[PDB]
This record gives structure tokens, sequence and C-alpha cells, in this order.
């Protein structure tokens, strides 16, 4: 099988340093340039350079000379790719993609670089109640507020996942606080708040956080 | 350095034609223009590539046709899977990308209000959380009031993905106060504008 394996998720201050691998199998290493293009959340691609695995020479983004170094191990089919002083509009998605000319085919899955002064912190998960001021019709809605944590990301369940139909679970925002919020809400029947329980399920790994959250009127 | 891809967002109902439009650079040679899929969470896909030829695997309602400088991408009959984010690319220039969303018809949102927590305010903060639920378009507009005073600078909202059922957004718009500043005020609402209400929607509660 053709792929490309990167490395984990990593959490960085502003001025540090980060380097990502990637890892080739199915396919002559040597053969093809490899090229890092990354993605900031909810933005576009940005292309950052490539290297000829068989010849260590490289290729870089204007705007990354001298902050960036593409290298590669052929005894491991592995490319790395460190950046530099590392600054907070760093924060994306870095991925490698194999050269098929300029056409890039094969595509690792990603690696998400935080970057920023904040510390890893899990969340303050906090109840949005159903009520009168939450009905319409004989639908309520109630929630969970998922606030104050870093880095991304959270995952949110209702009831262990056993309940999907009606959730909605919003993109986390950026507070100016440099801390991500996000709430989850799911629409139910007004008759089942007195007798079905609603649980939220968050899970923030960076921190090894689980929080159950009971959600009553 | 950025390409130009039109429009920025494109609606259709699953079974329509869709057709993107990519503007190439003039100073760089035009003939490996290449399109791309990317779904949530995925890495992006090659879908064309040499501007008019299909990558392995890749569906024939595809297709991609150019002359020197403006490049389409072609999509016959959409499939719900096909709505996504769309990149063309040329050497290391990349479209800003367009995003093929599912067209329903107009709903207005179901606007609901909360409170902050008993446990929020013990800790010295109060977040209030105005929901915009199952509304069609994307575009809306939230107004914060305490005491029947417009707020500013202090709400931030979120949108949802396009939903896979009903094609509907919902929206979040949350207000941050201090537990101080909440205690000082009566009445919280959220006043709601959207091309489907007739007039404006206000949710409210008192502390």
């Amino acid at each position: 099988q053709v792929q490309l394996v990167q490395s984990g998720a990593e959490v960085k201050k502003p001025g540090a340093s980060v380097k990502v691998s990637c890892k080739a199998s199915g396919y002559t290493f040597t053969g093809y340039y490899m090229h890092w293009v990354r993605q900031a959340p909810g933005q576009g691609l940005e292309w950052m350079g490539w290297i000829n695995p068989n010849s260590g020479g490289t290729n870089y983004a204007q705007k990354f000379q001298g902050r960036v170094t593409m290298t590669r191990d052929t005894s491991i089919s592995t490319a790395y790719m460190e950046l530099r002083s590392l600054r907070s509009d760093d924060t994306a998605v870095y991925y490698c993609a194999r050269g098929w000319g300029w056409y890039f085919d094969l595509w690792g899955r990603g690696t998400l670089v935080t970057v920023s002064s904040a510390s890893t912190k899990g969340p303050s998960v906090f109840p949005l109640a159903p009520s009168s001021k939450s009905t319409s019709g004989g639908t309520a809605a109630l929630g969970c507020l998922v606030k104050d944590y870093f880095p991304e990301p959270v995952t949110v369940s209702w009831n262990s996942g056993a309940l999907t139909s009606g959730v909605h679970t919003f993109p986390a925002v950026l507070q100016s606080s440099g801390l991500y919020s996000l709430s989850s809400v799911v629409t139910v029947p007004s008759s089942s708040l007195g007798t079905q329980t609603y649980i939220c399920n968050v899970n923030h790994k960076p921190s090894n956080t689980k929080v159950d959250k009971k959600v009553e009127p | 350095i950025v390409l130009t891809q039109s429009p920025g967002t494109l609606s259709l109902s699953p079974g329509e034609r869709a057709t993107l439009s990519c503007r190439a650079s003039q100073s760089v040679s035009s003939s490996y223009l290449a399109w791309y899929q990317q779904k949530p969470g995925q890495a992006p896909r090659l879908l064309i590539y040499g501007a008019s030829s299909r990558a392995t695997g890749i569906p024939d309602r595809f297709s991609g046709s150019g002359s020197g400088t403006d490049f389409t991408l072609t999509i016959s009959r959409l499939e719900p899977e096909d709505f996504a984010v769309y990149y063309c690319q040329q050497y290391e220039f990349f479209g800003q990308g367009t995003k093929l969303e599912i067209k329903r018809t107009v709903a207005a949102p179901s606007v609901f209000i909360f409170p902050p927590s008993d446990e929020q305010l013990k800790s010295g903060t109060a977040s209030v959380v105005c929901l915009l639920n199952n509304f069609y378009p994307r575009e809306a507009k939230v107004q914060w009031k305490v005491d029947n005073a417009l707020q500013s600078g202090n709400s931030q909202e979120s949108v949802t993905e396009q939903d896979s059922k009903d094609s509907t957004y919902s929206l979040s718009s949350t207000l941050t106060l201090s537990k101080a500043d909440y205690e000082k005020h009566k009445v919280y609402a959220c006043e709601v504008t959207h091309q489907g209400l007739s007039s404006p929607v206000t949710k409210s509660f008192n502390r």
C-alpha cells in the first residue's frame, strides 16, 4: 500500500522549533520529490517547499527562507521538516505530499502544530440548562459549554454516544485569552426532560481531561 | 501568490451541474494546473491534473477544461459526497478555495437563549449563549442587548458545518462577562435577523 505517515501533533511556545517527520512506504522513496504544505484552521493551503530525497536539495517559499530546513533519511524512507522561530500564525496543519511532478497525488494525514504562549489546560464544562427560554413547540434545547481549554481538539458525545439525532457541536473559537471554547447542543422533546437524563461527555486528550456533565432543567 | 477561484461559495442541489473557475497566474506556465478536493478533517485529494486529466479512481462526473489562463472544474451530477472545498494549484501557488454547499429552501432560525450556570458564576465569569438552530442560508445577524443597551466586542460566534440530514446551519453566539458586570444588569437579550424572518426575533431572560 502506498502511504505517508506523519508524526503526532505538537504544542510549541513562540520562538521554539518543531520537527515533523513523514515516513513513506509502498514506493521508491528517492524517485519522487517530497513537498510540505500547511493549512491554518479555517484557511487555505500554503506551499512551503520541496526536497529531493535522492539529493537533499531543497527549495523553500520566500517567507520561510532561513527559518525552515527539510532533510531526509533514505535508510528509513523518512522526510523531515524543521520550522524554527515559531510564531502564533504558524499554527496550522502541516502536510507532507509526494510530488508526482508538481501534482500532489499522495498526502499524509497532517500534523497539527499549535504555537501559543498558552499552556495546555483542560476545559471547564458548564451545563446549558433547558427551560421555557429554550423551548419551541414540544422541542427543548440543551447543551454543554466547553470553555477555556488549550490546545485543540476536544470531542463531545451525548449519553456515551447513544444520542446523535439533533446534536450540533460547534467549531471551537479562539478567545482573546488564548484559550479555546465551544458548546454542544441537542434539541429533544420537551416531554422527555422529566424521564430521560442527558449527559454530555467531553474528552480533551492533550491534557487527558475527561468530564461527564449532567444537564438538568 | 494566491490564485483566484470563483465563486467563493457555490450552492447547488444534489444532481445538478457544478462549474468552478480558477484564474492561473500569467508569470508561470499554466499547462500544469491541478484541482483538489478537501473534506473536513482530511488531507486534500487530487482530482484533475494537466488541467483536463482525471486522477486515478476519480469518477467521470469530474472533468477539467482550460484555455491559457481561465480553467474550469465541472461536476456533471453532484452526489452528496461531492459537497466540500475545491482548490486549484499551479506549481507552488494554490487557489483561495471554493466551498460547494447544498442548496435548500430558506429556513428561519429557531432562537434559544441560555443563562450562565451557577457553577460558572462561582468561579467569577458569566457566559450567556444564544443559539440559532437549523436555518438557511448561512447569513445571519445576532445583536446582544443588556438592559436594552447594545453591546459590542464581548461576543464571539461559531457556525456548524452544513447538516447532512436537512442541510441547515446552526449558529452559537456567546456573550462573556465578569460576575460583577453580570450582576449589575437585569435583562439579557439577543436579537436575531435573517432573510427568512419577517421581523427580528428577540429572546431574553431576567437574572
